[PDB]
């Protein structure tokens, strides 16, 4: 029989690490031989092969190319080569002698170009076809943020570059676009700085243990990232340093492999009319010598794809090896026709040619915690993403797909406390209106033993305008169903600050006058001088009611929140939370309310000092002011601890409120209770 | 006869994208017909040259260097024209044990020994063009420069090597960005980096389009330089390109003022090398023999480089003079070669002609400078001498060069001046005053109109008075007096004893008052002479241990403020930065306020006992409305003082102005209306 010759060139040496893969190749390929030579297939020709080493290295392998031309018959294609550069030169200088290569190793994006490379054709699945299998990966479970992560080499910064064509149209967004070449830690640091949910990593085989040893010191891990990374490493790669297994293996689960798949997934009747677990088994049962490579599926696939095309180029022959040299064309363009349109199924599946590449097979797998299991499988002629559940697992229940989401409250406060003490808020109110009534029986029942008739009616409104403004304090506060009340607490400050002034006033002008009738000499016994006392309270009333006016056209006092930002978690969701406090200050009030405090201590310091005093002066021209002072000197202290305590709090709300309650609670009455409790106890003897 | 004829095999690209064998050819037939004539160089073979033209394209090269390579008969010598071809041809060279020779690799990456043992250049790789850049930044010093390149394999092997270049010359380089085809984001973030000089690598249809959007930016002018690559036409920012808005002569005014380094392509002298021509002579061969117009052919300004590129290896050749037998398995008439080639170092048509070790040949940079709407030559280089000739025609903004920014530090000036000299005598009429009234005071002590009871308290008060008027200098200015920089040392010394003095005189000063009050209101004790004296001196004494409590947890510090923006002035680029002091602690704000309040509420105490006991009558009669008196002058002077030195710290005319009235105005009148009843009416 006439030879139809076909020459390979492949590492066959035992020095370069692909001469395994050359040696791996060669027993699916003399099966695919001896089965074609089983086979009629031919009329009446056979194939023969000659096989040439290469290394790789260009120099040698462009030697042995010029040997192969010079010294062997006249080939039809030329087949094989693994290493990039030196399939690279030689499918740039194949249009010379119009010949075909079918590669079935390289794995580089730069031949996808038909400009540059018009006669090349390969099998074996480049590195562009895990870019739309990554896109259907992230569109079956809605994700749009994702960061990047890829070493500075030409075919990652090719992939990286080709992502945004792949991504070029859907809801995805690309925010950590970090490319470092040596240092991946200050990558993970601005990766968790822009706190991106998805990691894409490009690297190699020896940056991989680097990259997870120091991104769990920064501790990138857990049940809120996934990582896609390239798992065609080899198995056990993580044993290739000054780390350790603790600090590498708790970071490799949500860990995603994309790698091409060796072999078909059925028990189905190829085009040799066997199913892949005959071949594989007749594969390692051929030669039992060898470590299998991954790449004897492509092998085997390759032969029958070159046989197909010469069947279906024999007819167009008939139309007319014995009519070719080296030199025609027209010939080779046949053969490109007749190769471009090869469709049937083989050991990879259904085989095309979408310009010089087939639709593989891409088998994602998962680092769970012994071994990378195979979880799901992509077919780019369908599109379909098919995977396997009930296999793959999670640390978290939820697959994580974790965007850092937020969530915010109001403050609120303690519901139990803040309800016994709305319980003390009638009792105080109540009694006030009722000494009210005795200082009426008083009127009613003509004695006067105590000062002017407005006094202690003056004392009994201001502890009622105060036990109203602390109940109407903290309803509108953290109470939130009348929400506008923010607004209210301007229209309740100066009910607050009226009832204060008024207290405090007939606690004053009382003791200022027992002054004035203590430091003379002859006499002083007028009512006229107490309607100017009550007159001189009042100039004081009508200057705060100046200075309200003044807080109304100093500050709106608006309703402002204070955003507290800690973001906790208390069951393990990534729906973060943040509380806020509402302010009714307009933080530029400093100056104002500063002011304020410093009238009302000015005005209250006065009668602390003059307690000092007329602690002697038993005057009965008034029929007071003996426990008087006892009561100022115990509300000046308690007044200026609760404008202490309120000044330092508000970073918890609650524990403020119960305690200027408690407060106001003790003042507000204790000046009645010490101001009549030996006064009806004598009265009622 | 006896003429060997050795065969030379040679490439040359007649179009593509380097249309170099337009030129190259005749060139190479005139240098092998100028070795065929001369029998010096020829002793016994004769050279011959075997070629075939590529387009720059790898595809029919290969297929061309099989067809020349494996026919008859045997090569020696290659030659490639263009760039990849040549890194196609020197890659696989060998295997064949052979010296290749470009002629026009600019390859950057082609100076590896490792990848590329046998292989030269006579044309120089684009790496020159970065010593001569370094130069001319060690001739100016500039320290911040910034790089902007196309993406391109071309640059971004020529930037690398100027970093691990610069490096040893200290010089940074900051902003290195990079693009494509879109020149508006980068020379966005220099703009937004606001570097001073800038180095750009870009061909010609995108430098017309970066220069458009530098004159939109408005980012040309006074400290801009701008270093460019030379090769392009002396017309290029002239022919109309509607591919950007800009205007012709804004154009010209945006491209005005930049530096550019070429590379010599011939003699710049008019002598005569072994060759025997001179350039002119060479230049009309060139026109006799194309037939085209050497204005409108390709590869005419390298076509001299061919010539010296025959000659080299003819000189080489000859040197080595057992040599029409050669195969390719052997290696010693290789190493002979190599050996022959390695010393190469004559005078050629481009000058001297010496390879390095790499396998590069070195040559002069002409650099020049657009100066205004032509080119015109600055100067010339050669990195073996380091020999920077000139000719001083750049001309400049003003004439110098521009440089990187720098900055001023600028102290904020006091008024150490007669205004703080009218202080410094009030201060010292004070000082006299004071210390001769105590003397005078200490001195009447036997029996006067005020007994020997009274006013020990009024010489205390005295001594205090005569500390604060003591303590008032010594708040400096900026910087002026014999020995500084003890800032704190001297804050500190002046902070406490002003604090001592003015607590000293102040409450024996108060206690005086507070004790007629009491005297007032009981209803004449003195129980011991020195009980009330001394327990108001230890009331004072409290007070030192809150000054040993400042000195103990943060005594001092002297900070500094930067109050004012940078560069207020107007014609020169050195930015003012005003920088004041102020004697200061780690927080002191809270801290001195409470201290003012704590003193507040003493003088608040006071100034409320004077209205409470201003009509009373006691052994020491003769006192108590001129210190009242004093005790209001005193209150309102410190009061209304007290926020103007705390918040405010523009000292010309207003802190130190209104601090030091204060002081001297309450020590000076609260002593003159103190004693005049005393002695005026002793001797009335
Ligand atoms: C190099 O070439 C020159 C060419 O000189 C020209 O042609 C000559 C005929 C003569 O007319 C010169 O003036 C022309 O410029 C050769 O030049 C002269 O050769 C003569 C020989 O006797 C000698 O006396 C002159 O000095 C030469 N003049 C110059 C300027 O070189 C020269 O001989 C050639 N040299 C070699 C080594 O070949
Ligand atoms: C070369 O390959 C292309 C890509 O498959 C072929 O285009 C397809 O041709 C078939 C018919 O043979 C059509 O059914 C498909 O729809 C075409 N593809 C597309 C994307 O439209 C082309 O026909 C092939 N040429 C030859 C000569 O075989
Ligand atoms: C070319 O080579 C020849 C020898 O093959 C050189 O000829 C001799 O060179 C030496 C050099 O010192 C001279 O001293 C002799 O006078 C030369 N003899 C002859 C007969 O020429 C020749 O010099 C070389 N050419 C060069 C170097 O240009
Ligand atoms: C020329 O070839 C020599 C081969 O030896 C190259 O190496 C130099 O060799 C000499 C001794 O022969 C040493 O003294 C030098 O130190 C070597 N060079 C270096 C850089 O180490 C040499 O580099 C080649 N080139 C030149 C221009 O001489
Ligand atoms: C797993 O997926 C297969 C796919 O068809 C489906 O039939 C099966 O019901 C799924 N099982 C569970 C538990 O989701
Ligand atoms: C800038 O130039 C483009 C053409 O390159 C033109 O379309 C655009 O209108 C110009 N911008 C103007 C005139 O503002």
């Amino acid at each position: 029989s006439p030879p139809l010759s076909i020459m390979g060139l492949m590492p066959l040496t035992k020095e370069v690490a692909k001469g395994s893969i050359g040696r791996g190749v060669l027993p699916a390929v003399e099966l695919a031989i001896e089965q074609i030579r089983n086979e009629s297939l031919l009329r009446p020709y056979f194939l023969d092969l000659r096989l040439y080493d290469t290394e790789c290295d260009n120099a040698k392998g462009l030697k042995a190319f010029y040997d192969a031309i010079k010294y062997g018959p006249n080939h039809l294609m030329v087949f094989g080569g693994v290493c990039p550069s030196v399939t690279s030169i030689i499918a740039e200088s194949l249009q010379g002698w119009n010949l075909v290569q079918l590669s079935f190793a390289a794995t580089t994006p730069v031949l996808a170009d038909k400009k540059k490379y018009p006669y090349f054709f390969r099998t074996v699945p480049s590195d562009n076809a895990v870019n739309p299998a990554i896109l259907k990966l992230l569109k079956h479970y809605q994700w749009k943020r994702v960061g990047t992560l890829t070493q500075d080499v030409q075919r990652f910064s090719e992939v990286r570059n080709d992502l945004t064509g792949v991504l070029y149209g859907e809801d995805i967004e690309i925010s950590d676009t970090e490319s470092f070449s040596n240092d991946p830690c200050t990558s993970v640091k601005k990766l968790k700085g822009n706190d991106v949910r998805i990691i894409l990593g490009q690297f190699d085989q020896n940056m991989a243990a680097k990259v997870f040893c120091c991104a769990y010191e920064e501790n990138m891990y857990g049940s809120k990232y996934q990582w896609i990374i390239p798992g065609w490493y080899e198995p056990s790669w993580w044993e290739q340093s000054r780390c350790l297994r603790k600090n590498l293996l708790a970071a490799m689960e949500g860990y995603i492999g994309v790698d091409f798949e060796p072999l078909s997934s059925k028990q189905i009747k190829t085009i040799s009319g066997k199913t892949p677990q005959q071949y594989e088994r007749e594969y390692n049962n051929k030669r039992s010598g060898v470590g299998p490579s991954k790449f004897h599926g492509y092998a085997y696939d390759g032969i029958w794809v070159i046989a197909k095309t010469l069947q279906r180029a024999m007819e167009t022959l008939h139309a007319s090896i014995q009519d070719f040299n080296y030199t025609d064309h027209t010939l080779g363009r046949i053969i490109l026709n007749a190769m471009n349109e090869t469709n049937f199924f083989g050991v990879t599946g259904q085989v095309v040619f979408r310009n010089g590449e087939r639709m593989g097979t891409i088998k994602f797998t998962q680092f769970q915690d012994s071994r990378e299991v195979k979880v799901g499988e992509y077919n780019a002629v369908a599109d379909t993403l098919e995977i396997i559940n009930d296999t793959i697992r999670f640390q978290g229940s939820e697959p994580p797909k974790d965007k850092t989401i937020i969530l915010e409250q109001l403050r609120k406060i303690s519901l139990p406390l803040y309800s016994i003490l709305s319980a003390l808020t009638i009792l105080g109110m109540i009694m006030a209106s009722a000494f009210l009534f005795f200082n009426i029986k008083n009127r009613n029942q003509k004695l006067i033993k105590m000062s002017s008739p407005y006094m202690n009616n003056l004392i009994i409104l201001g502890g009622m305008l105060s036990y109203a403004s602390i109940f109407l304090f903290g309803l509108d506060g953290s109470f939130v169903s009348e929400k506008t009340f923010e607004t209210l607490c301007t229209v309740r400050t100066w009910i607050l600050t009226v009832g204060y002034t008024t207290a405090f006033g007939a606690m004053f002008a009382k003791t200022w006058r027992v002054h004035a009738i203590f430091k003379n000499v002859k006499m002083k016994k007028k009512i006229i001088k107490d309607q100017k006392l009550l007159v001189i309270v009042g100039g004081m009333l009508l200057i705060d009611l100046c200075i309200l006016i003044c807080w109304q056209a100093v500050d709106p006092l608006r309703r402002t929140v204070e955003k507290y930002s800690m973001e906790p978690d208390p069951a393990g969701r990534d729906i973060s939370i943040r509380p806020l406090l509402e302010h009714c200050e307009n933080t530029h009030m400093t100056i104002w309310l500063g002011i304020v405090y410093a009238y009302k201590g000015l005005l209250m310091l006065f009668g602390c000092f003059l307690a000092w005093e007329t602690r002697n002066v038993s005057i009965p021209a008034l029929n007071d002011s003996k426990y008087i002072g006892m009561s100022v000197y115990n509300v000046g202290i308690m007044c200026i601890i609760g404008a202490a305590v309120s000044f330092l709090t508000r970073d918890q709300p609650n524990v403020q409120f119960c305690i200027v309650a408690l407060v106001i609670i003790f003042c507000s009455t204790i000046t009645l209770c010490l101001v009549f409790v030996p006064k009806l106890i004598t009265l009622r003897t | 006869s006896e003429r060997r004829a050795v065969y030379i095999g040679a490439l040359f690209p007649m179009s593509g994208g380097w249309p170099g064998g337009q030129a190259c050819q005749p060139a190479v037939e005139m240098a092998l017909e100028d070795v065929n004539s001369r029998r010096d160089i020829l002793p016994d073979y004769e050279l011959k040259l075997i070629h075939h033209d590529s387009k720059c394209d790898p595809g029919q090269a290969t297929k061309y260097l099989y067809e020349l390579l494996y026919n008859d008969p045997i090569k020696i010598i290659l030659m490639p024209g263009c760039s990849s071809v040549s890194t196609l041809v020197a890659e696989a060279a060998r295997m064949w044990n052979l010296i290749v020779l470009s002629y026009g690799s600019s390859s950057p990456a082609l100076s590896n020994r490792q990848r590329f043992p046998t292989f030269f250049r006579t044309h120089p790789s684009a790496t020159l063009h970065n010593p001569t850049r370094v130069k001319l930044f060690e001739k100016w010093g500039w320290k911040k420069i910034a790089t902007i390149q196309q993406t391109t394999e071309v640059f971004t092997s020529t930037l690398d090597d100027l970093e691990e270049r610069v490096k040893e010359a200290g010089i940074e380089i900051t902003f290195r960005q990079s693009f494509f085809s879109d020149p508006a984001v980068p020379v966005k973030n220099l703009k937004r980096q606001d570097a001073r000089i800038i180095v750009g690598l870009f061909y010609e249809t995108e430098a017309r389009k970066v220069f458009c959007e530098v004159y939109k930016e408005r980012l040309f002018g006074k400290k801009y330089v701008w270093f460019l690559i030379g090769w392009y036409a002396d017309n290029w920012f002239k022919i109309y390109d509607p591919s950007i808005n800009c205007t012709v002569d804004e154009m010209t005014e945006a491209v005005e003022g930049h530096i550019t380094t070429e590379i010599v392509m011939l003699n710049p002298a008019n002598t005569r090398s072994i060759s025997n021509m001179t350039s002119q002579e060479f230049v009309e061969k060139l026109t006799k023999r194309l037939k085209r117009h050497p204005e409108e052919t390709g590869g005419f300004q390298e076509a001299p480089l061919a010539y010296d590129a025959i000659w080299a290896l003819a000189l080489a050749l000859n040197k080595t003079s057992r040599l029409e037998d050669f195969n390719y398995n052997n290696q010693t008439i290789t190493d002979q070669i190599y050996r022959a080639m390695n010393s190469s170092s004559f005078e050629g048509v481009s000058g001297h002609v010496v390879f390095d070790a790499s396998g590069s040949r070195m040559a002069w940079t002409l650099i020049e400078q657009l100066q205004g709407g032509s080119y015109k030559k600055i100067g010339y280089y050669d990195s073996t001498k380091d020999d920077l000739s000139w000719s001083k025609t750049d001309k400049w903004i003003g004439g110098s060069p521009p440089a990187d920014q720098t900055l001023v530090i600028k102290t904020f000036r006091f008024l150490s001046q007669k205004l703080f000299i009218s202080v410094s005598v009030l201060s010292s009429l004070g000082i006299v005053l004071a210390v001769v009234c105590l003397s005078f005071n200490i001195y009447n002590s036997h029996v006067r109109y005020i007994q020997n009871s009274q006013p020990n308290l009024n010489n205390l008060t005295a001594v205090g008075c005569s500390l604060a008027l003591a303590a008032v200098f010594p708040l400096g200015l900026d910087g002026y007096h014999i020995g500084r920089n003890q800032f704190p040392f001297v804050c500190q010394a002046r902070l406490w004893l002003l604090g001592l003095g003015f607590s000293l005189g102040y409450g024996s000063m108060f206690t005086k008052i507070w004790w007629v009050h009491t005297v007032f209101t009981k209803k004449r004790k003195t129980l011991e002479p020195w009980k009330l004296y001394a327990t108001v001196g230890l009331l004072v004494g409290m007070d030192v241990l809150t000054l040993a409590i400042w000195q103990i947890v943060d005594p001092l510090h002297r900070t500094i403020e930067t109050f004012a923006k940078e560069e207020p002035k107007e014609d020169i680029d050195v930015s003012i930065l005003p920088q004041l002091e102020h004697c200061s602690s780690r927080k002191m704000n809270t801290w001195l306020g409470i201290f003012y309040g704590y003193k507040g509420l003493l003088l608040l105490l006071g100034i409320f006992l004077a209205y409470e006991t201003k009509s009373v009558s006691t052994e020491k009669i003769n006192d108590h409305r001129a210190v009242g008196m004093a005790i209001y002058n005193v209150a309102v002077l410190c009061l209304i003082t007290a926020p103007v030195t705390m918040i405010l710290s523009s000292q010309q005319d207003a802190a130190f102005a209104f601090a030091s009235l204060a002081i001297v105005f309450s020590s000076y009148i609260t002593l003159v209306v103190l004693f005049v009843p005393k002695m005026r009416r002793l001797i009335t």
